[PDB]
């Protein structure tokens, strides 16, 4: 087996500086005849199939930025991205061609930017879902910086936490920034024994949470 | 135009067998090695094998990881790769990939296709439920407005959302589906400008391939 390996697992980067990863391989990637490395490196963005970037080590596929550039040889190489941008989020890995194929594990990059509060809505539960028996009810949290966030669900001035899903995005290519989702599900029944249906975010960029609340009994 | 489109994936039984098309386009197919690889959600790239141009005489290879339950083969005719995947596990559940590789000229895997999603599950198939997400009746309404769809108890992965049939996709959050139960939950926000809604109409587009589910779930405010 040829084994590729990668670093580092993550970093963040400020746009406009300097981004610099590693990969090595178990044995050397250098053909003797062709005096080549067969070593390339693909990009994955965010929900899109990995696009090659780099081949033969060092050589730019044509339509690749020049702020792209691979280095290195035999065992050890590396792709450096100068002037980073915020569409340069992404996986980057490294794969060997020497014998069959093996990629490396990969190297997250993520976009250092500055702080920035959530924009919170919330969503009482449709006629349509109410109907069936259930009741979800639904918070947003648009556009924020850096992803540690806490949502707390209050009901009727009380904390509830059964029944909670929370899901984040992955950082926007634009803005370099994450959302989430917090859904509360209940029983209709249950649902209708409260009045008060509360989505508190507390995020560093204030030390006041961010509320948002409705009353069922005046929906 | 070079088109690398897969086809296939889906809910399959631990044990069970299913066959991935890749149909090719805009390229001399018999010229191109041809490679698989796959992707379990969240994890690192794995690649599962070849086969190999005419020049090479259409010769296969493949990983350790999939050798002799994997198979590659291709249609040459009509430019379309596909495998055979027998007894399959938890760990292959993936989306897989197909990608133009080697012209004997050049190291590198130069066109990929969307993928396809492949779940190795007992669970059954569900079709989602889609709920609207509109301010309750006592939104106050400001300058922007964020409204959202829920789509609730469907298995397995993926649904896509789109908004207004696609002419609305900035300011568009899809939150990636989470597990619970045996049934997936999603949800998507759209923000608009408020004099664009509910002037103006706010549809989101749901569909379900497992289920062949399509869903347009107008959103209507609670008022108005
Ligand atoms: C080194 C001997 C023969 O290898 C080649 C050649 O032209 O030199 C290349 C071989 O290509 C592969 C392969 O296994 O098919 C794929 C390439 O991506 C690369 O990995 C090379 C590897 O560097 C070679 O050791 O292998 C293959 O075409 C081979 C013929 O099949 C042999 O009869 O010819
Ligand atoms: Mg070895
Ligand atoms: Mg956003
Ligand atoms: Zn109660």
């Amino acid at each position: 087996d040829i084994v590729m390996s990668q670093s580092p697992s993550s970093l963040a980067v400020s746009a406009g500086e300097k981004v610099t990863m590693s990969c090595k391989s178990s044995q050397s990637l250098l053909n003797s005849r062709t005096r080549k490395n067969y070593l390339a490196w693909y990009q994955q963005k965010p929900g899109q199939s990995p696009k090659l970037l780099i081949y033969w080590a060092s050589t730019r596929e044509s339509g690749v930025p020049d702020r792209f550039t691979g280095s290195g040889s035999g065992t050890d190489f590396t792709l450096t991205i100068t002037s980073v941008q915020a569409e340069d989020l992404a996986v980057y890995y490294c794969k060997q061609s020497y014998n069959l194929r093996t990629f490396g594990g990969g190297t997250k990059l993520e976009i250092k930017r500055a702080d920035a509060a959530p924009t919170v809505s919330i969503f009482p539960p449709s006629s349509e879902q109410l109907t069936s028996g259930g009741a979800s009810v639904v918070c947003f949290l648009n556009n924020f910086y850096p992803k540690d966030i806490n949502v707390k669900w209050k009901i009727d001035g009380s904390e509830r936490q059964n029944g909670v899903l929370n899901s984040w995005t992955d950082q926007d290519s634009k803005d370099s920034t994450y959302s989430m989702s917090s859904t509360l599900t209940l029983t209709k029944d249950e649902y209708e024994r409260h009045n008060s249906y509360t989505c508190e975010a507390t995020h560093k960029t204030s030390t006041s949470p961010i509320v948002k609340s409705f009353n069922r009994n005046e929906c | 135009e070079v088109k690398l489109v897969e086809s296939g994936g889906g809910l399959v039984q631990s044990g069970g067998s299913l066959r991935l098309s890749c149909a090719t386009s805009g390229f001399t197919f018999t010229d191109y090695y041809m490679s698989w690889v796959r992707q379990p959600p969240g994890k690192a790239l794995e690649w599962l094998g070849f086969i190999r141009n005419k020049a090479n005489g259409y010769t296969t290879e493949y990983s350790p990881s999939v050798k002799g339950r994997f198979t590659i083969s291709r249609d040459n005719s009509q430019s379309i790769l596909y495998l055979q995947m027998n007894t399959l596990r938890a760990e292959d559940s993936a989306t897989y990939y197909c990608a133009r590789d080697h012209d004997g000229y050049y190291e590198r895997f130069s066109y990929w296709g969307q993928g396809t999603l492949v779940t190795v599950s007992a669970a059954k198939t569900t079709p989602p439920s889609v709920y609207p997400l509109a301010p309750g009746s006592a939104a106050q309404t400001n300058s922007m407005v964020t409204l959202g769809c829920l789509v609730k108890g469907y298995f397995p992965e993926p649904v896509t959302v789109t908004w207004n049939s696609g002419s609305l996709s900035s300011g568009v959050h899809t939150f990636p589906a989470v597990l619970q139960s045996d049934l997936y939950t999603l949800s998507s926000s759209v923000t608009v400008p408020s004099s664009t809604w509910p002037s103006e109409t706010v549809t989101c587009n749901v569909a379900h391939p497992a289920s062949s589910t399509k869903v347009d779930k107008k959103i209507v405010p609670r008022d108005c």
